[PDB]
């Protein structure tokens, strides 16, 4: 999977067999790190009008 | 089954009969009306071409529809702001209620603000606020006037209507007792003043009972 | 500064026309916007596809323009209905609707002309400096509650007078300005005074 | 701020009328040599009518005032040609 | 394929913008109605039937609501009625007497003058009626005694 955004350390507890994570909008929000069992969180950085 | 329009009443019409009422009851109702919506704004490129160069080069050949939709969204936002700006902001000077509650019989406790919570609102406003429940270029713009300013405007209008009656919307506010104000309200619909100056007790009791029924219906039903 | 809407309507119409003219000279995913050069430099098979793409693009643009014009026409029709209602209920009479035709008590309105609009001059009645007084619900003279017919009871400290509640015009309290509706036992705050007798 | 990141103006603790709206109550203005400020808009003045159960205020004079209200009536009539626009 | 996706997304966004424009127009109409009601019912007393409350309007109190406004209409409805016998005018001194402000209501043996929307019996006197014409054209006029104080 691809994407762009910061990788914060959330508290979303996944299942032992689940790897990815989505929301009611069906978009990537949290992906588990392969090496260490640490659930991250994907959120885009700042964007808007000037 | 087949729906029925209603009952079957037969008024006994006669050329020498009339029916004059002898009593009266005060009833308070409610009415819901929307004012504005949420201020949203969708981006053109970030929604269509997500981090792509050839996509943007192809989009640049489709004219300037992005400017059209951006202007449309800006107009929608400024119109939704002007809606509430014209609905609520209608008083010049912010009024307030006096400390002593000298209102004879009338107990305005469920509509006046309560200085115990940060966002000062009445019990009915709290019930109304408790009953109602950045991924692909989307962004919600915040409203110009916050909820506390709207609550303060409503409280000022309520205090003005309670104290000055109908004299604060046509110039300078004029103090007037609530009993004489209700007497004028009754005189405006034909009923004389002696009907109120002798039944103030029953009128205040019916008003309090109606307020209680309204708040109970708002708290029970959703 | 009061001519904002009349100028904004024309500005928006001009912006829509200019945007349509600009979209008239777009590629819409083609080699060139000019169609004769396309049909003269390319083959009929590809020329058909290019003309089809240009036609689809221009048709979408024209449909968007027509939709915007329909929305603006609906808004203008609503505004014109409001203006006609105001003209019929305020200029040709005297409305009792508060904050509808002018700020205050309405007296008369004067219609004026304007480019694609109408301008009203609402003549209102605004009060002035006030004075505080003391009131009373009724007046007890001979054990009977005297309620005023049309006016209020105003006391300047020593004497009582009756006046309309829109202007300070003190009048002598007499039985020709009040009526009895019982005795002085239920009315709260009924003060004792002297009622003149013709 | 509550609506964005405003850099270039100072935050004064006063409350004047909203000259240029920003969002969530924030309003800017060019006042006193002079620089752009960032204050919070005030809803108006603070009046407290002396409400007593034996008080009545009656005006003693009057002033005539003439207001002005401008409303649009008709729009511009513009018709286009389908073929001449599409197929020139 | 990129061009096809761009066209599809443009069509979707245009449909969304059109729907939002229609919804914003509807909300603006509703907000104008609410502002008119606030201006003509809260800051005064209206005489429009079934406009601000079901009945005779007395006063209103505004309330705040999320993205809306809530009103509290204080109305005035009648109550239990009672049958009476009425008459257009009274003929006492060979002349017709019409009520100034009220309704002629008879008890069954006597006659009184009461008002409408409330039953308050009074005495038919020269200060409650005015004389106009003679008892030749009024249909239903009955004889009584006009007390002169
Ligand atoms: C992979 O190796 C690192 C150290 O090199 C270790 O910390 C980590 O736990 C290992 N991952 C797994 C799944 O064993
Ligand atoms: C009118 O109705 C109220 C409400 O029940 C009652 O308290 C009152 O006694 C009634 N009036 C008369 C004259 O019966
Ligand atoms: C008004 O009503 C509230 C709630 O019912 C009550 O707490 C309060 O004591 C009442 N005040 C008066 C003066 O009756
Ligand atoms: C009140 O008015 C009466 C009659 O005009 C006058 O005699 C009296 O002096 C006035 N009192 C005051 C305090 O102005
Ligand atoms: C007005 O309020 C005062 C309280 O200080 C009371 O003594 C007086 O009786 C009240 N008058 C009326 C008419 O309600
Ligand atoms: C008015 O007169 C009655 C009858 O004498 C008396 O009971 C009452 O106290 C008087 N009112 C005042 C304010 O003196
Ligand atoms: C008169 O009334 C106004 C408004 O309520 C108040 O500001 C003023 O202090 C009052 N003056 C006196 C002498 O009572
Ligand atoms: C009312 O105000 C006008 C305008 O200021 C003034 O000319 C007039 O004398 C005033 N009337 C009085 C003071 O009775
Ligand atoms: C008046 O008469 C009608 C029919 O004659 C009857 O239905 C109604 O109940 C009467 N009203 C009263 C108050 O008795
Ligand atoms: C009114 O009529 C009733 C009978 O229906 C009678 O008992 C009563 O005395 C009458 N009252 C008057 C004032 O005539
Ligand atoms: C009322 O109608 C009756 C019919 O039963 C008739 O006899 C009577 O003359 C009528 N009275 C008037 C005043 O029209
Ligand atoms: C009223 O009096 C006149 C003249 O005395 C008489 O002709 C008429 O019949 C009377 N009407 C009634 C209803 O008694």
């Amino acid at each position: 999977l691809t994407g762009t955004g910061v990788l914060t350390e959330s508290n979303k507890k996944f299942l032992p067999f689940q790897q990815f994570g989505r929301d009611i909008a069906d978009t990537t929000d949290a992906v588990r790190d392969p090496q260490t069992l640490e659930i991250l969180d994907i959120t885009p950085c700042s964007f808007g009008g000037v | 089954y087949t729906m029925s329009l209603g009952a079957e009443n037969s008024v006994a019409y006669s050329n020498n009969s009339i029916a004059i009422p002898t009593n009266f009851t005060i009833s308070v109702t409610t009415e819901i009306l929307p004012v504005s919506m949420t201020k949203t704004s969708v981006d053109c490129t970030m929604y269509i071409c997500g981090d792509s160069t050839e996509c943007s080069n192809l989009l640049l050949q489709y004219g300037s529809f992005c400017t059209q939709l951006n202007r449309a969204l800006t107009g929608i936002a400024v119109e939704q702001d002007k809606n509430t700006q014209e609905v609520f902001a209608q008083v010049k000077q912010i009024y307030k209620t006096p400390p002593i509650k000298d209102f004879g019989g009338f107990n305005f406790s469920q509509i006046l603000p309560d200085p115990s919570k940060p966002s000062k609102r009445s019990f009915i406003e709290d019930l109304l606020f408790n009953k109602v429940t950045k991924f692909n270029g989307l962004t919600v713009l915040p409203p110009l006037l916050t909820d506390e300013m709207i609550a303060q405007y409503t409280s000022a209008l309520l205090a003005g209507t309670i104290t000055s009656g109908w004299t604060f919307g046509a110039g300078a506010a004029l103090q007037i007792p609530f009993a004489m104000q209700m007497a004028y309200r009754f005189n405006g619909i034909g009923v004389t003043q002696n009907v109120l100056y002798e039944n103030q007790k029953l009128i205040a009791n019916q008003f309090n009972s109606a307020i209680g029924k309204i708040q109970d219906s708002l708290s029970s039903t959703a | 500064s009061a001519l904002g809407k009349l100028q904004d309507v024309v500005n928006q119409n001009a912006q829509a026309l200019n945007t349509l003219v600009k979209q008239l000279s777009s590629n819409f995913g083609a080699i060139s916007s000019v169609l004769n050069d396309i049909l003269s430099r390319l083959d009929p098979p590809e020329a058909e596809v290019q003309i089809d793409r240009l036609i689809t693009g221009r048709l979408q643009s024209l449909q968007t323009y027509v939709t915007q014009q329909l929305i603006r026409a609906a808004e203008i029709r609503a505004s014109a209905n409001l203006a006609a209602t105001k003209m019929s209920e305020c200029v040709l009479g005297q409305s009792k609707r508060v904050d509808f035709c002018g700020k205050g008590y309405h007296l008369m309105s004067f219609p004026q002309s304007a480019p694609h609009g109408v301008v009203f001059l609402h003549v209102t009645y605004v009060p002035a400096q006030e004075k505080n007084f003391t009131t009373a619900p009724a007046i007890c003279h001979d054990g009977k509650a005297h309620f005023p017919r049309e006016g209020v009871f105003v006391s300047n400290g020593t004497h009582w007078f009756v006046t309309q509640r829109n202007f300070y015009e003190p009048q002598i309290i007499t039985t020709d300005n009040t009526f009895v509706s019982g005795n002085c036992d239920v009315v709260i705050g009924i003060v004792n005074n002297t009622v003149y007798d013709p | 701020t509550r609506a964005g990141c405003l850099i270039g103006a100072e935050h004064v603790n006063n409350s004047y009328e909203c000259d240029i709206p920003i969002g969530a109550g924030i309003c800017a203005s060019y006042q006193t040599s002079q620089s752009i400020i960032a204050y919070t808009m005030s809803l108006g003045a603070e009046n407290s009518v002396a409400y007593s159960n034996n008080s009545i205020a009656i005006p003693t004079n009057f002033t005539i005032s003439v207001t002005t209200e401008i409303l649009p009536v008709s729009m511009t009539k513009t018709s286009v040609d389908c073929t001449m626009y599409i197929c020139g």
